[PDB]
């Protein structure tokens, strides 16, 4: 019976005004009674506003609040605390997706509250890797640079990484608005029973690109199948902390409880490392690697780990991460972590966005691990495979082609090389150039790539299986 | 610096400060801060030296109503070349440029071995012109200024790739390079150049580029003075 | 009240505080000196003195102010100097004679003997008056002809009584609100805490650009009017050029200039030409300074004083802004910004994250930076201003590693990076086409759809041709030009003349120190229709040396384009550029044959 | 141990370096598949001089 909540209880909660001291971000109390280690609680300024905050130590009757918001104005004679006695909860329903949510869970749509069917605690348990299973059908994107050639699996963990300027939260826009599942049926994907999610999360993110991602998912239709978590820069740093977080418990919920397929973009993890980064400096830990705390390997991979498809329930969830590089290296934190932790990797290059070309998404360094599953004979079409061996083939004999293009003259390269640069020049220009709002399934991008590919001559488009290249490419 | 201030801005006097071994000054900081326990900044130096080291460099420059000045020339040894290190890191936000000497230039047996492409001045822009020095000055010295980048970075390849593979850019680069270096900035320990004749010597320098590829001087100033040999 | 407890530097404790809240201005000894409370122990509080701390004896009285470092807001605001804490410099040294700043000098920061004309606005006794609404009008300068006197926001009641139009100091009461049995007096001035952004009715999208004058970022890189912006701080760059043409020529009805972290000598600078410098698109030739209060802050000011010298500038922005005006905000160095934080965050015993930076750098640029939007004002009449933040950067090394400039990146739509290899061959302005973006070339389509529909696409093709030479000229300095197609040629030798003739920008020339917009995009069409026809004529068979010799006279004519005088107006000039584009093809299909 | 530029260790410099044995390396393979090109050629025209 789902009459078992026993929610109906009354918690009477303390509010103390014995603080003790102010420093920085956080407010020491002095005689809190029991004090929870991770409760959340309120505090009363003396002009009347309120500011949330978050227990972050826990010592005999000493309890140290980390305040959303700073702490400017607070007094150690008049201000009072509201301790709430539970973490940071989050209320969720089946009708969270269109709303729009701040990066602390309230809706800032305009919209009415959550009317939560249950109170789904933040930062939820690991799953259980017995009950774990492997991916085992392609989540669709729009975009041929990563549908045929870096194909996404229902449970695969991706990242796209990006640098600062370079045209990531667009794409992330693009996949918000485009993703899906692939192969046809009798029935649509915006059913009750094979039904698809997203939930997008931006941390740090800037207030006209979070006004662009706004406008964006109400505009096209989208956010009724998004629940968007947006988080400012100038906003609290808790919050973006808690951000992915409330993602991922939202994204749990529908997966594992509702049973839909949800993709999960976790936009500028940067910008959320640069708040955990912060925050570990909050609670005086001396900084790690590059500055940043040692543990976050065990922080990020608890946020990415909140994903992947289960055995008893037909939900699944799909994590594209969006970071940015720093300074354009692998070798960073952040980077590094979640190449550890994810399957594959995006590239978006800043040499393909000068160009012009969008999306700059360079295929050669980017990578899907487990791009096998996604793709087959009942998996989007037989040739998904070895046309996106042929594509990486014949990109990378383009791109050494087009460096002895300078080199050795143009009519010194081989014929194989003559129709690798203009090989190159159709691919970069017109597959992997789409526009922001070109919509291309996967079928779509795979015949245009067979376009691509129907220059080639038979005897050196040797990636190919001879059946598939026999069927496909004579005519 | 309270003595110079005393005779420039009280006794009208025009005071040149010369402060040797900042770096001295900054170690003595540090030491004071490590006995402390303060929180140390980059390489242990506290993190008020910027404080400090502009609380003494911005005791210079002149006032509205009193005639005199205060010119500051202070000198840090950079401990290991490095102009990256937290002393003249620090000096150079304060100061309005530098002057850099460089271990090559003393290996080479240039005195003075004045580094022009780190050596700076911040305010050399407004003290050059038609009525003060000579209406050539800014273009030549940028001109002097890029076409020694370039004989570095020709030189940079040429170790590398050879002379021959240079282009004739790169082979006028390394002769003017080695005329500069070997002649205008090679001096006398006594040897008082005024800054026309330093200029008329910049101009004999330049004057091994062709005209046209002298890009970084104005017209007018390039046919005024170029054909003045 | 409170007493001294403890100094080192200019971190105080003062003890018998109970009372004190955080960021609370106090009265430090007995010369009053201005401080902020910076952390609470209980009855000791910390503070952080504004000026200097020597002399301070254990048990001197500590008065706490009750109010956070606020700055006042109203007329005699515009052509005036500042510090960090807004005290008025100009006035400091009339009332003190002395070329020094006297210690706890409590000078107004708004002149109080200044009448001025009050026109009073649409509400009258009994109207209900919210937070930002215009009460009255004030004539401060011939430039700034209507300043609007705003009712202080977080603060509302029925109007009771309305001064008539005449001529007030800024003391004399104005208008007297009832709230709900509390009654308030408002004067011409109003005071509002730095830390604390001014509120808005709704932030809307930056989407008018603002018009630098230097080519390559109003045509590769532009920023729109509200947008945030990177600059690097080495002179000769925008970092001394892009501040006088956005104060001298942009469409900004106010610019606040913020010289935190300055050089002794630099501040010197921008006191003698600010006022000497002068504006022509008013209609009449007026000094900028009509436009622009400074916040002068050099280096040897004390540590808090940096701090707060940026935040004191974006609160006179914000109150621009809220007067329906777009109003340019010029940071000299918001590294100096970070390095004073540093320094406080040191002081003040904290966990420092990267290098010694403290850990919320980030949060800090971030709750500066995001305070300029375009927005729409408090309170009535409905109006729209915005805040251009424009600010610099020194670098660290001469890289991006500095972890100012990477937490920077992350919140500035705009950069405008620095390129240490065109700076050293004094290639001027000296932008890293390669690293430096803008993200509102996507906002700016519609501008551009507008007035100039090309504008996107060369652009685009210029990015690509830059792109693709750069790449082509890192293979040559191994390899050589001796292979290369005669098309690599052009490539290279298109990419040349632009980074020549178009990026390169005088800033100190009358012909080019302001290149107007439309004169960039038809500077545009010239070099993107001399590489299009060059490619379309070396498709044709024709040897490349050939053609560039016959066609010397046009390539000098694309190069020359630079030196038409703005001046001489949109008219002449865009038609003088369609006859350069017409003998280009005419040439072209000459020497074609 | 081993060849040493003698450069000033700093992140700005450790990032010029990196970008440096990059383009050196780039340049390796480039001159090295050049060479292939200029010997498949020379083969060719030592047969042609051997006939």
């Amino acid at each position: 019976k789902k009459a078992v909540e026993q929610g109906f209880n009354v918690k009477p909660r303390l509010n103390y005004n014995t603080v003790s001291g102010v420093n920085g971000p956080l407010v020491i109390l002095e005689k809190v009674k029991f004090p929870r280690y991770n409760e959340i609680v309120n505090l009363t300024l003396p002009d009347g506003t309120v500011r949330q905050g978050q227990v972050l130590e826990i010592r005999g009757d000493r309890a140290i609040v980390q305040v959303f918001e700073g702490t400017s104005g607070i007094d150690v004679k008049k201000t009072t605390v509201e301790f709430t006695g539970e973490s940071l909860r989050i209320p969720v329903s089946e009708d969270m997706l269109g709303r729009i949510f701040d990066g602390s869970g309230r809706p800032i749509d305009n919209g009415p509250k959550v009317f939560a069917e249950d109170y789904l605690d933040i930062n939820g348990s690991p799953i259980n890797p017995y009950a774990r299973i492997y991916p085992e059908e392609m989540i669709s994107t729009g975009v041929s640079a990563i549908d045929t050639m870096n194909s996404i699996a229902r449970g695969q963990k991706i990242p796209i990484f990006s640098a600062s300027g370079l045209p990531h939260n667009e794409i992330a826009a693009q996949i918000c608005r485009q993703a899906g599942l692939v192969r046809p049926t009798k029935d649509v994907h915006d059913g009750h029973e094979e039904n698809f999610s997203i939930v997008f999360a931006a941390m740090g993110v800037n207030l006209e690109t979070a006004r662009f991602f706004k406008q964006d998912f109400e505009e096209n239709g989208s956010l009724e199948r998004t629940s968007l978590f947006l988080n400012l820069a100038n906003d609290p740093t808790i919050e973006r902390i808690i951000t992915p977080r409330l993602a991922l418990t939202t994204a749990e919920y529908l997966a594992y409880q509702t049973e839909r397929h949800v993709l999960t973009i976790l936009t500028d993890m940067s910008s959320y490392a640069d708040a955990l980064r912060e925050v570990s400096a909050a609670r005086e830990e001396v900084p790690g690697r590059r500055g940043y705390p040692g543990y976050m390997y065990t922080d990020l991979s608890t946020i990415y780990e909140r994903a992947g498809r289960v055995e008893g329930r037909n939900g699944s969830i799909t994590q594209i991460p969006i970071l940015t590089m720093p300074n354009d290296d692998i070798t960073h934190p952040i980077p590094d972590l979640t190449g550890y932790i994810t399957e594959g990797q995006i590239f978006v290059d800043r040499q393909l966005h000068n160009k012009g070309i969008y999306p700059p998404i360079n295929v050669l360094p980017s990578l899907s691990r487990l791009m096998k599953s996604a793709i087959g004979e009942g998996m989007t079409r037989k040739d998904h495979g070895d046309v996106s061996n042929q594509l990486y083939a014949k990109y990378a004999i383009g791109k050494d082609a087009a460096a002895m293009k300078a080199v050795v003259g143009e009519e010194a390269l081989s014929i194989e090389d003559k129709l690798s640069l203009e090989f190159l020049e159709k691919f970069e220009k017109t597959f992997i150039t789409q526009g922001a709002y070109e919509d291309r399934t996967v079928f779509e991008s795979l015949d245009q790539a067979w376009s691509l590919l129907r220059i080639y001559p038979k005897e050196m488009l040797n990636r190919i299986s001879p059946k598939i290249l026999d069927e496909f490419y004579d005519r | 610096l309270t003595t110079a201030e005393y005779l420039a801005y009280q006794t009208e006097r025009h005071v040149l400060t010369i402060l040797t071994d900042m770096s001295s000054y900054a170690d003595a900081l540090r030491e004071v801060s490590a006995a402390r326990e303060e929180v140390p900044g980059r390489r242990g130096y506290p993190g008020y030296m910027y404080t400090d080291l502009s609380t003494i460099y911005e005791r210079a420059g002149r006032v509205e109503g009193r005639n005199g000045s205060i010119t500051q020339i202070p000198i840090l040894t950079m401990p290991n070349d490095d102009i990256t290190h937290p002393i003249p890191d620090l000096t150079g936000y304060i100061t309005e440029g530098q002057i850099f000497v460089d271990r090559q230039l003393h290996n080479k047996g240039i005195y003075p071995p004045i580094n022009v492409l780190p050596s700076l001045s911040r305010l050399m822009k407004s003290a050059i012109g038609e009525g003060m020095t000579r209406k050539d000055h800014g273009d030549v010295s940028n001109q002097l200024y890029a076409k020694y980048a370039i004989g570095k970075d020709a030189a940079a390849m040429k170790a590398v790739v050879g002379e021959e593979a240079l282009s004739i850019e790169d082979k006028l680069s390394l002769e003017f390079l080695e005329k500069f270096e070997k002649t205008f900035i090679t001096q006398g320990a006594y040897e008082d150049r005024t800054v026309f004749e330093s200029l008329d010597q910049a101009w004999s320098l330049l004057r091994i580029y062709p005209k046209e590829m002298l890009n970084r001087i104005s017209p007018k100033i390039l046919d005024e003075f170029y054909d003045r040999a | 009240y409170g007493a001294i407890y403890s100094v080192s530097g200019p971190v105080v404790i003062a003890e018998n505080m109970i009372g004190c809240a955080m960021y609370e201005l106090v009265k430090v000894g007995h010369d009053n000196l201005v401080g902020e409370v910076i952390r609470i122990d209980g009855d000791k509080a910390t503070i952080q003195v504004y000026e200097e701390t020597a002399g301070l004896t254990v048990g001197d009285p500590v008065l706490r102010t009750g109010k956070p470092l606020s700055v006042e807001l109203g007329p005699g605001l515009m052509e005036t100097i500042y510090d960090g804490i807004q005290r008025p410099l100009k006035a400091i040294k009339e009332e003190s004679q002395s070329i020094y700043i006297p210690r706890g000098i409590d000078t107004p920061a708004l002149d109080r003997t200044i009448k001025w004309q009050f026109t009073p606005g649409k509400f009258q006794v009994g109207d209900h008056i919210s937070g930002g609404d215009i009460y009255g009008s004030v004539f401060e300068n011939s430039l700034i002809s209507s300043h609007k006197i705003l009712l202080p926001p977080r603060s509302r009641g029925t109007i009771t009584w309305i001064a008539p139009a005449g001529e007030y100091t800024l003391d004399e009461k104005i208008l007297e609100v009832e709230f709900d049995g509390k009654k308030s007096d408002f004067t011409l001035y109003h005071t509002w805490p730095v830390r604390v952004p001014r509120p808005v009715t709704e932030k809307l999208s930056a989407d008018y650009p603002l018009l630098t004058g230097q080519r390559v970022l109003d045509a590769l890189f532009p920023c729109v009017q509200g947008g945030t912006t990177c600059i690097p701080g080495a002179f000769g760059c925008g970092k001394t050029v892009i501040s006088q043409s956005l104060s001298k020529y942009s469409n900004s009805d106010a610019i606040i200039y913020v010289g935190c972290g300055e050089r002794g000598n630099e501040m010197a600078e921008v006191l003698m030409e600010f006022p000497e410098l002068y504006t022509e698109m008013s209609g009449t030739k007026e000094p900028i300074m009509k436009r622009t209060t400074l916040v002068a802050n050099t280096s040897n000011m004390p540590v808090a004083a940096r701090e707060a010298s940026i935040y004191t500038g974006i609160t006179l922005a914000e109150y621009f802004r809220d007067q329906g005006k777009n109003v340019s905000m010029i940071a000299d160095s918001s590294s100096r910004w970070a390095e004073a934080l540093r320094e406080i965050s040191g002081r003040l015993g904290e966990m420092p994250a990267d290098q010694g930076f403290p850990a919320y750098l980030g949060a800090k640029l971030a709750s500066f930076y995001e305070r300029a939007g375009k927005a729409v004002a408090l309170g009535s009449p409905d109006r729209t201003g915005s805040v251009s933040i424009v600010a610099a950067v020194s670098p660290a090394g001469g890289d991006f590693s500095d972890p100012v400039t990477t937490a920077t990146l992350g919140i500035t739509q705009v950069f405008w990076g620095l390129d240490k290899k065109l700076a050293q061959r004094k290639h001027f302005p000296s932008i890293n086409t390669s690293v430096s973006y803008s993200k509102y070339t996507n906002v700016l389509n519609k501008f551009y759809d507008s007035n100039y529909p090309e504008f996107p696409v060369l652009r685009d093709r210029m990015k690509e041709i830059l792109s693709n030479a750069e790449e082509l000229e890192q293979v040559v300095q191994l390899v050589g030009k001796s292979a290369l197609s005669d098309s690599d040629k052009i490539t290279l030798d298109v990419a040349t003349l632009i980074k020549e003739d178009f990026l390169q920008q005088n800033g100190y020339s009358t012909y080019d120190a302001f290149c107007p917009i439309w004169k960039t995009f038809d500077m545009m069409r010239a070099f993107i229709s001399y590489h299009d026809e060059a490619q379309k004529a070396v498709a044709n068979g024709a040897n490349w040396s050939k053609l560039a010799d016959s066609t010397g006279d046009v390539k000098h004519a694309v190069s020359s384009s630079k030196f038409f005088e703005p001046s001489r107006g949109e008219k002449e000039v865009h038609g003088e550029f369609e006859k350069l584009l017409s003998t280009m093809q005419e040439r072209f299909a000459e020497s074609t044959d | 141990s081993g060849n040493r530029e003698q450069v000033f260790p700093t992140r700005m410099t450790l990032g010029l370096m990196k970008t440096k044995l990059k383009g050196a390396n780039q340049g390796y393979s480039l001159l090295k598949r050049k060479s292939e090109a200029l010997t498949k050629r020379f083969r060719d025209i030592t047969k042609r001089i051997d006939d």
